[PDB]
RNA sequence: CAUCUAUAAUUUUGAAUAAAAAUUGUGCCGUUGCUAUGGC
C-alpha cells in the first residue's frame, strides 16, 4: 500500500524531472538534487 | 425552488438580464437551498421514527 | 430564530388631524403575515404612543411571502 | 536575442480578462487545475485554451504544454502569476497552469469566445 | 432616590471633573468639550490627531503564540457611556480592563487581557475545537454542535462586553460568554455555500452584520439571538466589511470589483466603482513606470459616515466619498512591489545570462497586497498592513479629499492579518496602543510564497501624544 | 455578577520550620543576557 502511494509519488517526480531535463538546454543537477531530497524527506515522513 | 435575487420566481419564461443571469439560486424557503426538507422527507423520518419506535 | 421587524417610511407629520401618517414595512421570516393588533402595539411601543391610538390598516403580503 | 521562454505574455488588462473567465469558468465547472489534468485535456481534444504560469520554478515543468498547444492548434496564454492564479482559480494553493475546456450549452460562451479571440490575436 | 435625582448627582459629579481639569489646563473650553462629547454621534469626524503623533519613538513589541495561523482578533474596550453615566462594561471588577480575542485556523479562540500598556498581552483563556463536534447528520438544518470543527476565520466581540462571535468556514457563528469562553448559542447560516467571512458589531448598539460567502450579507441581532436580514447584492463573494453608528454597512466584493454601501432603514445599497486604465496613466505620466490593472478588491474600513477607504490585491489604497462615484483619492502601489525570482530557480539552467534573460526583467514584477486595513473611529488616521514587514500610519488631510504617509512602524513579520486601535488615559493626552495579528499565510488559503522570517504573532505598538 | 473557600502580598508573635485577626511571551528545537528571539 505504501510502496504503491510511494512509487506514485516517485512517478510524479521523475516526470517533472524529465521536463526539466529535456526543455532546459543545459540541464542542472542542483534541481535533480532538490527533487531528490524532497522524496527523501517524504520518506522520512512515512 | 428558484429565486432571483429574493424574489421566489415561478415563471419559466422570465428572460433574465445581466445582473439576474448572475443572480439566480435557490429560493430561501425551499428545502434545497435552506430551511426544513419537504414533507415527504419528514414523512419518511417520521414512520421511520415510528417503525423503530414500536 | 424568528424576528419580526418594522420599518416606517416617509413619516409626514399633520397636525390638521393632530397626527402623523407614514408607510409601515414588515419583515417576518418563517412567519406568515403578522397580525395587526400585535403591529398595533409594537408600534406603540416605538413611538411613545397608546394602543388605543395607534392605528394601521391596507395590509398586502409580497408574493412569495416574508415582507 | 532570442525570445524568453514563458512568451507570449499577457498585459495587465487581457490578464483582467482572462483570470474573469477562469474564475466564472471555475464556478460553473469547465476548469481543469493542473499541469496533468491540463495535458490529458489537450490529449483527449476537450480543451478550449490554456493558462499557463510564468513564474513557477522552473519554468521548463510546465514548458512542456505549448509543445502540445502547437500540434493540436490550441491557443495559450502566460500570466505573471501562479499565486494569482491559484487565487481567481479557486484553489487554496498556487496553480501553475489551467485548461478552460469545451462546452456548448455554457453560460459564459461569448466571454470564453472574446477572451479566446484576443489570445488568437495575440499570438 | 429617585432617578431624578440621581441622574443629577452624576451628572454634577462629572461636572464638577471636567471644571478641575479645566482648571488643571489653565495653570469656553468646557461648551467646546460637551459639544465634543456629543458630537460623536452625528456626521463628520472631529478627532484631529493627525500631526500630534510620534510614530518615530512608539514603543514596538511582538509576541509568539504557540498555535499556527492567527486568523482573526477583535478588541474590546470600554468607554463611558455619555447619556447615562454608567460604563460600557458589564461588571464591577472589569473597571475598565481593555481584552484581545483572536481565532486562529488551528480551531483556537484566545482572550488575552492588555489593559496595562506596559505589560504584554497577558493570556487569560482559552477555548479549543476538534473533530468531536462534527454534526452527525448531513441534514444542514442542524448544524449546532457546540464547537467549531473548521477554521475559524472571524471574530468580533461585543460592545456591551458581554459575548464574543465567532465564525468560520464551518457556516456556523457560535456565539460564546466572554468570561469562561462557554458557547451560550450557535446559529448556522443553512446554506450549502454560506461560509462566514467577515464579522462587524454595530457601533455602540447590539445589531451584527456577519458577511457570508454565498454573496450575502446576514444580519443579526445578538440579545435577542435571532437573525434580522439578509441583504443581496453582490456578484463574486462579499470579503470584507465594516459598520459604524448608524444603521449604514460597508461591503466590498473581490473580483466583481464593488464597493456596496447599505442603508438598511432606507432599504438602498449604494454601488462604488472604480476602473483605472493603464493608458490612461501611461500617457498622464508620458505628459511629464510599473502600473498595475485593478485586480481584485479586499478590504474595507469606514472612516467616517460619509467616507471609507479600500484596499485592493494590486497595491491601490483609495479613498471614497458618498458624493462622487469615482473614488476621490487613490494611493498607488504603496507597499511596493514584491521581490524578484531568483535566476537559479526560474532557470533550472547553467548558462546564467539565459536564467537572467528568463527572469525577463520588467514584465514579471507584482505588488504587495494590501493584507489588513482600519481606520480609527471618526478620525483622520488609517493603518494598512500586508506581509512587506512593516505597517504604514497614514493621515488624511482635513479638506478630506487626499491623505498623505505619516510613518512606519517595523516590528512586522509575517501576513498582518488584522490591525486594532485601543485608546487609553485622558482625554488630553490619550495613548494608543497598536495590535495586530500576524500570521505566517493568508487568511482564507495558503497562496503565498513562503515568507522568510515570519512567526505567529501579535505585534503590539504604544504611541503616545 | 455579588458573596464565600484556598492559592499569590501584607496587620501582629516572629530568625523563622512555625502557629494567629482581615483585605485586592512557545507545539518542538536553537541563540542572548544584563528580556530579545533564528528554523520547522
Amino acid at each position: 500500500k505504501n510502496k504503491g502511494r510511494i512509487s506514485r509519488y516517485l512517478a510524479n517526480k521523475c516526470s517533472m524531472a524529465s521536463r526539466i531535463d529535456n526543455y532546459s538546454e543545459e540541464p542542472s543537477n542542483v534541481f535533480g538534487s532538490v527533487l531528490k531530497k524532497q522524496v527523501e524527506q517524504r520518506l522520512e515522513f512515512y | 425552488h428558484i429565486a432571483v435575487g429574493k424574489q421566489i420566481v415561478n415563471i419559466p419564461s422570465f428572460m433574465v438580464r445581466l445582473d439576474s443571469e448572475k443572480h439566480i439560486d435557490f429560493a430561501p424557503t425551499s428545502p434545497f437551498g435552506g430551511a426544513r426538507p419537504g414533507r415527504v422527507a419528514r414523512r419518511n423520518a417520521a414512520r421511520k421514527a415510528e417503525a423503530s419506535g414500536e | 430564530s424568528d424576528a419580526v421587524t418594522i420599518r416606517t417610511r416617509k413619516v409626514i407629520s399633520n397636525p390638521l388631524l393632530a397626527r402623523k401618517q407614514f408607510v409601515v414595512d414588515v419583515l417576518h421570516p418563517n412567519r406568515a403575515n403578522v397580525s395587526k393588533d400585535e403591529l398595533r402595539e409594537k408600534l406603540a411601543e416605538v413611538y411613545k404612543a397608546e394602543k388605543d391610538a395607534v392605528s394601521v390598516f391596507g395590509f398586502r403580503t409580497q408574493f412569495g411571502g416574508g415582507k | 536575442a532570442p525570445n524568453p521562454k514563458a512568451f507570449p505574455l499577457a498585459d495587465a488588462a487581457l490578464t483582467q480578462q482572462i483570470l474573469d473567465v477562469v474564475q466564472q469558468a471555475a464556478n460553473l465547472r469547465q476548469l481543469k487545475k493542473g499541469a496533468n489534468e491540463a495535458t490529458k485535456t489537450l490529449n483527449r481534444g476537450i480543451s478550449e485554451f490554456i493558462i499557463m504560469a510564468a513564474d513557477c520554478e522552473p519554468i521548463e515543468i510546465l514548458l512542456h504544454l505549448p509543445l502540445l498547444c502547437e500540434d493540436k492548434n490550441v491557443p495559450y496564454v502566460f500570466v505573471p502569476s501562479r499565486v494569482a492564479l491559484g487565487r481567481a482559480c479557486g484553489v487554496s494553493r498556487p496553480v501553475i497552469a489551467a485548461s478552460i475546456t469545451t462546452n456548448d450549452a455554457s453560460a459564459i460562451k461569448t466571454q470564453i469566445y472574446a477572451v479566446k479571440d484576443k489570445i488568437e490575436t495575440l499570438l | 432616590e429617585n432617578p431624578a435625582d440621581k441622574r443629577r448627582r452624576l451628572a454634577k459629579q462629572y461636572l464638577e471633573n471636567l471644571k478641575s481639569e479645566a482648571n488643571d489646563i489653565l495653570t469656553d473650553i468646557i461648551a467646546s468639550r460637551l459639544k465634543e462629547d456629543v458630537a460623536e454621534q452625528q456626521g463628520r469626524v472631529f478627532r484631529y490627531f493627525g500631526d500630534k503623533l510620534l510614530i518615530s519613538e512608539a514603543k514596538q513589541s511582538f509576541t509568539r503564540v504557540g498555535e499556527n495561523n492567527l486568523t482573526c482578533i477583535s478588541c474590546f474596550q470600554p468607554v463611558l457611556n455619555k447619556y447615562t453615566f454608567e460604563e460600557s462594561s458589564n461588571g464591577d471588577k472589569n473597571k475598565g480592563r481593555l481584552f484581545a480575542y483572536t481565532v486562529s485556523k488551528d480551531l483556537q479562540l484566545t482572550k488575552y487581557d492588555i489593559t496595562d500598556f506596559s505589560k504584554r498581552p497577558k493570556k487569560l483563556k482559552y477555548a479549543k475545537g476538534g473533530a468531536k463536534y462534527i454534526p452527525t447528520s448531513k441534514h444542514e438544518y442542524e448544524n449546532t454542535t457546540e464547537g467549531h470543527y473548521d477554521e475559524i476565520l472571524t471574530v468580533a466581540a461585543s460592545p456591551d462586553g458581554k459575548y464574543v462571535v465567532t465564525g468560520g468556514r464551518d457556516r456556523k457563528l457560535i456565539v460564546w460568554s466572554t468570561e469562561s469562553l462557554s458557547p451560550v448559542k450557535v446559529i448556522p447560516t443553512k446554506d450549502r455555500r454560506g461560509e462566514v467571512l467577515s464579522l462587524a458589531f454595530r457601533k455602540n448598539s447590539d445589531q451584527l452584520y456577519a458577511s457570508c460567502a454565498d454573496f450575502k450579507i446576514r444580519t443579526y441581532s445578538i440579545n435577542q439571538f435571532s437573525q434580522l436580514e439578509i441583504l443581496y447584492g453582490h456578484h463574486d463573494i462579499v470579503e470584507d466589511i465594516s459598520a459604524l453608528a448608524m444603521e449604514r454597512c460597508v461591503t466590498v466584493g473581490a473580483r466583481d470589483r464593488t464597493a456596496m454601501l447599505w442603508k438598511i432603514p432606507d432599504e438602498t445599497r449604494l454601488t462604488f466603482r472604480g476602473g483605472d486604465e493603464p493608458q490612461k496613466l501611461l500617457r498622464r505620466w508620458m505628459k511629464e513606470p510599473l502600473f498595475f490593472c485593478e485586480g481584485s478588491i479586499d478590504v474595507v474600513s469606514m472612516v467616517d459616515d460619509f467616507h471609507f477607504i479600500t484596499g485592493s490585491d494590486n497595491g491601490n489604497i483609495c479613498l471614497w466619498s458618498l458624493a462622487k462615484k469615482k473614488p476621490i483619492f487613490t494611493e498607488r502601489i504603496a507597499h511596493g512591489i514584491l521581490p524578484e525570482p531568483s535566476f537559479n530557480d526560474i532557470s533550472g539552467e547553467t548558462d546564467e545570462e539565459l536564467r537572467k534573460r528568463q527572469l525577463q526583467g520588467k514584465k514579471l514584477l507584482q505588488p504587495f497586497w494590501i493584507t489588513s486595513l482600519y481606520a480609527i473611529p471618526y478620525s483622520n488616521v488609517f493603518i494598512s498592513g500586508s506581509w512587506s514587514g512593516s505597517l504604514k500610519v497614514w493621515k488624511i488631510s482635513d479638506n478630506l479629499r487626499s491623505f498623505e504617509l505619516l510613518g512606519e512602524l517595523s516590528g512586522a513579520k509575517g501576513v498582518v492579518t488584522k490591525i486594532q486601535v485601543v485608546e487609553s488615559g485622558k482625554h488630553g493626552k490619550e495613548k494608543f496602543r497598536i495590535l495586530a495579528s500576524i500570521a505566517k499565510e493568508h487568511r482564507l488559503g495558503r497562496w503565498i510564497a513562503n515568507v522568510s522570517g515570519a512567526r505567529n504573532g501579535i505585534y503590539s505598538a504604544v504611541i503616545d501624544q
